[PDB]
């Protein structure tokens, strides 16, 4: 639900740097901050909006 | 790199920036209009693009008389402008003949202001599909400009994104006998086709045009028919 | 892409324009955060100031510009195509306070400041004031109201709203925020405003540095908040 | 600010000595107002451990007296709220938090022996908030280990307790690195997985001990002595096979001694799960790898 | 670097080289500064002489624009010059419209509006000048003002235009501003534009200094720097 | 490079050289040299002809009874900044009946000037003024520039290789101010016989002076009023 768009390979960069973070605490069990730390640091960068014009 | 800019023709080919905005307008919202026996229905799809946004505020479906119907696909910021422009031009045309004025007078006009703008050479063009109805004299109209100037008239259409696929079930779908509740139902379904998963009251945004005049139809008869309508 | 060096407005291909996306981070050269929330019968806005310098003064730093004596509005981006702005809309305020007989409600006034901005971007040969503009005002059988303008033309209005730098973060903050269905007691707004910019920002700092709009469905004049009754609040909300 | 702080903390010394609470009430205050300074590096944090350190005198007169906890839960209200309104981002000002809660496991180790459950645990259950919240700390780790361990101490050992050591277990192997106490630590869930019984949980938590490695150097002996709970990992409950590793580990500890019947029972243990390994390839063989003991062939059942 | 050529167009990254451009360009202009005190605004100028070939009392970029206003103005001289005329011309019609003297805050207001439309279009070049605007009321005390290139215009207490921006800022923030009345502040400029370059990159300077507040009655005038002679008896005691 | 054809554009170093090339054609006009005592201004100019047989290009212009111009450049903005300035000088002298201070109307130049000088579609001005005139308090020596700085001085000389002039103006700036018409005159054209290369000399119908005093009108001469002019002289110390 939210329009991410981050086509179908950078799903497992998702998977590799927040499972990784994880293993920065060395868990191998999954929180939703994984998710928010996997999308602020993946193509969060362009982004949004722009929601003029459409 | 050529054409750049509005003044000189290409060496075979057309118009490249009026086909630029008229690649933004398919790259806009979808939306969806259908001219029955009796009325016209035009239908938006209009997402926030948070949950914090207002849906009372900005108004897709918009009036411009209190028998003409009219929706757009593209962006607001000029829509509004020659929504404008072409609310003065009907209330000169009430003034000079104390009628109101025909959907076809007005899709001529509407057109010549937009060609003027086509002309050239500092303006850009509109990056707005226009989709015009109303009922004048009986029969109901359905009138599509685009932003080359140029106009048409449909039995039902759509504009927007995917409106191949939309316009592929319509040539299924529709037909040329129905009544406005029929239409309400086959225009929700072929945005239903094409739209996000979740339709509420306030993603979509209705308008219809009977006999008895031009409706805007509210939250309230929207969320009541469009509550698993099939 | 380009290609076409965007340096006109006119349409590229795969469709879109370059110039009013360019102009969209013009506020993000301002360097600031501005927060405007509507929850009940008031309206709050927030927004901090940016002083490095002592010998630089502070009542004339205000980016809170009294519209009207009902309307109030801030600014972000660049100051002079704020400041312009603002009086293009005292102009046209006091334009139909001529006009019509009567105090302009506040969604006309965005939507005439609007379409200057688009008759500034249709025609070309003009800059298109990067800047981004948040409206506040009272209306009689609507209550009180928050709206925002865009460089581009496109005025949307809605319930927690937030323009500058950081406000992804922002309103990634109202929309965890704004879902939980409580009142909002307006001591409720001014504490969620102070703490969404003191968590976005996350500075916890002076009295000294925010300023506070408010406007009130008790006197529908528009007011800013005094140092004193600033510090009142924030130790209100320091658990 | 300095000076600030100088006026104050060496002018608010005086009055503990004497006076009840009313000062450190006129002191709440100030503290919160030397912490909305709190001068980035080293002045008002170190001026601050000075008067917590006074605030432990008031806790001497005070948390000395009745055991009331009122007075303490509201030093730690506001302590709560002078780290809340006060973020120390790791901008170099924590040191108010250091000595204070060291001073405070140290009345804690005075309490221990003079204080009764209830305002000892109310101390625990602020400083869980206080360490596991306030940027975890080495020591108040240690003192973490301490006092969880008088939590377990409090009815010896149960189930409740069993959680407490399996929600802290592996949660700080990872923040701040450490090699002797924390196994001391990481030892003690064996008995609270024997006392509960669970074998399986018990080789959960050998899935825990075996994640320790590089057991060595640490001190002189004390994986040698820790090779007691090695064994007692699966000395009865042991299988025939999996325990070469274990029934070696037998053998090594009276490695060290030169007695003749505690290392005699590590010969005959060393030399009698050989009957519970079935056949194998490490059998016929590593019955004369260990074969070779001068002290061995002095057995009548090692011949047979 | 592009893309920098109009005053229309934007950047990739979202400014206008040409006001950047034009802003430092009075960087390379004569150092001003200004400061006010508790009963009136000081003016203070850095002027050099080209080699011998002036006059001592040509070109003087402290102007009179009204009876209370005058600029401080640094960078080029004649642009500063139809922007002086431009602003007697708005207290002109404020004068001739309510009868009574401008506030320097709509003053400002409409030169800062009227250098930001010589910003915004593609046929004009940004100014290249960087002025300041001090006055003085009995109703409202004394005021002073600044204007960027841009068109960015709000208060201060003291300022410095020119090479040492920072360099005079340094020095002029460790004064006592509040508690001084001007003729203090008099040799205070001086001693503060006599810091600034004395000798090393050019070889002579000489000073201006301008003069509004309660000891002039309102009035906007230059001091008679001779009467008093308050920079050099007191210049050659700032050498040590 | 590409930056630098109009007058819009700001340099990245902020130096438009619209403006620096309106200076350097300025500095291809002829010599020049204005000079004025306590009583009496005085500028002299140099004249060039197009060939042997021609007359000379005049340089000294009158423009009203106490006003008069030296010029090096262009001639078309020349004459027109000359009709503006005859205008804008019968203009006061039709409506306040008076003469014109010269401060204002140099400022009114600088005005005028200005717009050429900011939008785009216009030139900047070549052009090479040395004004002498007289108010109540005496006369006065203004020039101007194409970048409309006006400046006021005791002494100056523009035009080519007008160096050496201003370097005599240096070592007799201090003697300019006590003497009469007549010895200020020739310090003017011995500053003009260094403004030429040293193998030729002034001669008479290439030179002019133009006079005004504190009670003598604005008055130009070629080479009758001139020959008393020219003698008085010795040799160039070679």
């Amino acid at each position: 639900a939210r329009p991410d768009k981050i086509s179908g390979a950078d799903i497992n960069s998702i998977c590799q740097e927040s499972g990784m973070l994880a293993v920065r605490e060395n868990r191998y069990i999954v929180l939703a901050k994984d998710f928010e730390k996997a999308y602020k640091t993946v193509i969060k960068k362009d982004e949004q909006e722009h929601e003029f014009y459409k | 790199g050529y054409s750049f800019s509005l003044t000189t023709f290409s060496p075979s080919g057309k118009l490249v920036q009026i086909e630029y905005a008229l690649a933004a307008v398919a790259g806009g919202a979808p939306s969806v209009g259908i001219k029955a026996a009796n009325g016209v229905v035009l239908a938006t799809e209009k997402k926030q693009k948070s949950i914090l946004y207002d849906e009372r505020s900005v108004h897709k479906v918009e009036p411009i008389t209190k028998h003409i119907g009219l929706v757009y696909s593209g962006m607001g910021p000029d829509y509004r402008v020659l929504v404008h422009r072409a609310r003065k031009l009907a209330q000169q045309y009430y003034l000079v003949y104390q009628e109101p004025i025909p959907t076809a007078q007005l899709v001529q006009r509407v057109a010549s202001v937009m060609q003027e703008y086509t002309q050239s050479g500092g303006v850009r063009p509109f990056g707005v599909s226009l989709l015009i109805c109303g009922w004048n004299e009986g029969r109901p109209y359905l009138f599509q400009s685009d932003p080359s100037g140029a106009y048409f008239a449909w039995k039902a259409t759509a504009m927007g994104k995917n409106y191949v696929n939309g316009k592929t079930f319509l040539e299924k779908r529709y037909n040329e006998d129905l009544e406005l509740e029929d239409a309400i139902h086959t225009a929700i379904l072929t945005l239903k086709e094409s739209f996000e998963g979740q339709m509420t009251e306030d993603n979509i945004e209705v308008g219809i045009c009977n006999e008895a005049g031009f409706r805007r139809l509210t939250p309230t008869e929207v969320k009541d028919y469009l509550a698993a309508i099939a | 892409s380009a290609g076409f060096d965007r340096h006109i407005t006119i349409f590229s291909p795969e469709g879109r324009l370059y110039q009013v996306e360019y102009a969209f981070k013009a506020i993000n050269q301002g360097g600031l955060t501005s927060v405007a929330v509507r929850g009940k019968d008031c309206a709050v806005i927030v927004t901090q100031k940016k002083v490095p310098d002592k010998l630089l003064d502070s009542s004339t730093v205000t980016h809170l510009f009294k519209i009207t004596e009902n309307i109030g509005c801030v600014m972000t981006g660049m100051t002079a195509d704020s400041r312009s702005q603002v009086q293009r809309a005292r102009y046209e305020a006091a334009n139909w306070k001529y006009k019509y007989g009567y105090e302009i409600p506040v969604d006309m006034l965005c939507k005439r400041i609007a379409d200057i901005s688009q008759v500034y971007t249709q025609n070309a040969e003009m800059r298109p004031l990067g800047c981004c503009m948040i409206l506040i005002g009272i209306d009689e059988e609507q209550g009180p109201q928050v709206y925002k303008c865009d460089p581009a033309g496109y005025y949307c209005g809605f319930k927690a709203t937030a323009a500058g730098v950081k406000q992804t973060e922002s309103t990634s903050f109202l929309e965890k925020k704004v879902k939980k269905k409580f009142d909002w007691t307006f001591e409720q707004t001014v504490e969620t405003a102070i703490t969404c910019l003191s968590t976005v920002l996350s500075i916890d700092f002076k009295p000294s540095e925010i300023e506070v709009g408010v406007v009130t469905v008790e006197n529908p004049k528009f007011r800013i908040l005094t140092e004193a009754e600033i510090d009142a609040h924030l130790v209100a909300l320091a658990e | 600010m300095a000076d600030g702080g100088s006026e104050r903390a060496d002018g608010r010394i005086v009055k503990m000595e004497v006076d009840y609470s009313a000062t450190v009430d006129q002191r709440l205050p100030e503290c919160a107002k030397l912490a909305k300074e709190g001068r980035l590096q080293e002045v008002i944090e170190t001026l601050l451990s000075l008067e917590k350190q006074t605030r432990t005198a008031s806790d001497m007169v005070s948390t000395s007296r009745i055991l009331v906890a009122v007075v303490k839960m509201c030093y730690e209200a506001k302590e709560w709220d002078l780290l809340n309104e006060n973020i120390m981002l790791l901008s170099k000002r924590r040191s108010q938090l250091k000595q204070a809660v060291a001073k405070m496991v140290q009345q804690c180790c005075t309490y221990v022996e003079e204080i009764t459950d209830l305002p000892i645990k109310l101390r625990l259950i602020d400083t869980l908030r206080m360490v596991t919240e306030g940027k975890i700390y080495v020591e108040i780790e240690r003192a973490r280990l301490t006092k969880t361990l008088a939590t377990i101490k409090e009815q010896n050992g149960d189930v409740k307790e069993a959680a407490s050591i399996l929600q802290e277990l592996q949660v700080e192997t990872y923040g701040s690195m450490e090699k002797k106490e924390r196994v001391e630590f990481i030892l003690e869930q064996m008995r609270l997985c024997l006392a509960v019984k669970d074998y399986i949980r018990t080789q959960i938590i050998s899935k825990k001990i075996n994640t320790k490695f590089f057991q060595e150097e640490n001190t002189e002996k004390l994986k040698l002595k820790y090779y007691n709970l090695m064994i007692q990992l699966d000395q009865h409950e042991g299988s025939y096979l999996s325990i070469c590793k274990h029934y070696r580990a037998i053998y090594d500890t009276p490695c060290i001694q030169a007695e003749s019947e505690k290392w005699q029972q590590a010969l005959k243990s060393v030399v009698l799960y050989v009957i519970l390994a079935p056949f194998d390839n490490e059998q016929s063989d590593l019955v004369h790898r260990i074969s070779g003991d001068k002290k061995l062939e002095e057995i009548p059942k090692y011949k047979d | 670097t592009g893309y920098d050529l109009s005053a229309s167009t934007f950047s990739p990254d979202g400014r206008v080289f040409q006001v950047e451009y034009a802003m430092k360009a009075v960087e390379n202009s004569s150092t001003a500064i200004g400061i006010r005190c508790k009963d009136g605004v000081v003016f203070g100028v850095e002027k050099l002489v080209l080699s011998k070939l002036y006059e001592e009392g040509s070109n003087k970029r402290l102007f009179n624009v009204d009876r209370h206003v005058g600029m401080a103005v640094a960078g080029l001289l004649a642009d500063a010059r139809s922007l002086a005329d431009i602003a007697r011309e708005e207290a002109s019609n404020f004068r001739s419209n309510f009868g009574y003297n401008i506030p320097l805050k709509h003053l400002a207001d409409r030169v800062a509006m009227y250098v930001h439309a010589y910003t915004l279009y593609s046929a004009v070049r940004p100014f290249g000048c960087s002025f300041m605007l001090g006055s003085y009321s009995v109703n409202d005390g004394a005021q002073l003002y600044m204007i960027d290139p841009s068109g960015v215009s709000y208060g201060y207490w003291g300022c410095a235009i020119g090479k040492a921006r920072q360099a005079a800022k340094t020095e002029i923030e460790k004064l006592q501003m509040k508690e001084m009345t001007c003729r203090d502040i008099v040799k205070e400029v001086a001693k503060i534009i006599y810091i600034v370059h004395d000798e090393v990159k050019d070889k002579a300077f000489e000073l201006e200094l301008s003069w509004v507040g309660e000891l002039t009655n309102g009035r906007h005038e230059i001091v008679p720097k001779d009467i008093r002679e308050e920079a050099e008896k007191y210049a050659k005691e700032s050498l040590k | 490079n590409q930056y630098d054809n109009d007058v819009t554009v700001w340099s990245p170093q902020g130096r438009i050289h619209q403006i620096e090339y309106a200076m350097e054609a300025v500095k291809q006009g002829s010599a020049t040299v204005g000079l004025k005592s306590k009583t009496h201004a005085v500028l002299v100019a140099l004249k060039r002809a197009q060939s042997e047989l021609a007359a000379h290009q005049k340089k000294i212009l009158h423009v009203d009874n106490h006003i008069g111009i030296s010029i090096a450049g262009l001639t078309a903005d020349a004459r027109l900044l000359c009709n503006f300035m005859r205008q804008e000088c019968l203009d006061s002298r039709f409506v306040f009946d008076r003469p014109l201070p010269v401060s204002r109307l140099v400022s009114l130049i600088g005005s005028k000037t200005q717009i050429p000088t900011q939008r785009y579609g216009r030139r900047p001005y070549g052009v090479g003024l040395l004004i002498a005139g007289y108010d109540d308090m005496g006369p006065h020596i203004f020039q101007t520039c194409p970048s409309a700085n006006y400046f006021d001085c005791r002494a100056m000389s523009i035009g080519a290789r007008s160096q050496s002039a201003r370097t005599y103006l240096e070592r007799h700036m201090s003697e300019f101010m006590e003497c009469n018409l007549n010895e200020l005159v020739k310090h003017g054209l011995r500053a003009l016989r260094e403004t030429l290369p040293a193998e030729q000399d002034l001669t008479t119908k290439n030179v002019s002076i133009g006079i005004v005093g504190k009670d003598l009108e604005f008055t130009i001469y070629d080479d009758d009023d001139v020959s008393p002019f020219l003698e008085g002289l010795e040799e160039r110390p070679q």
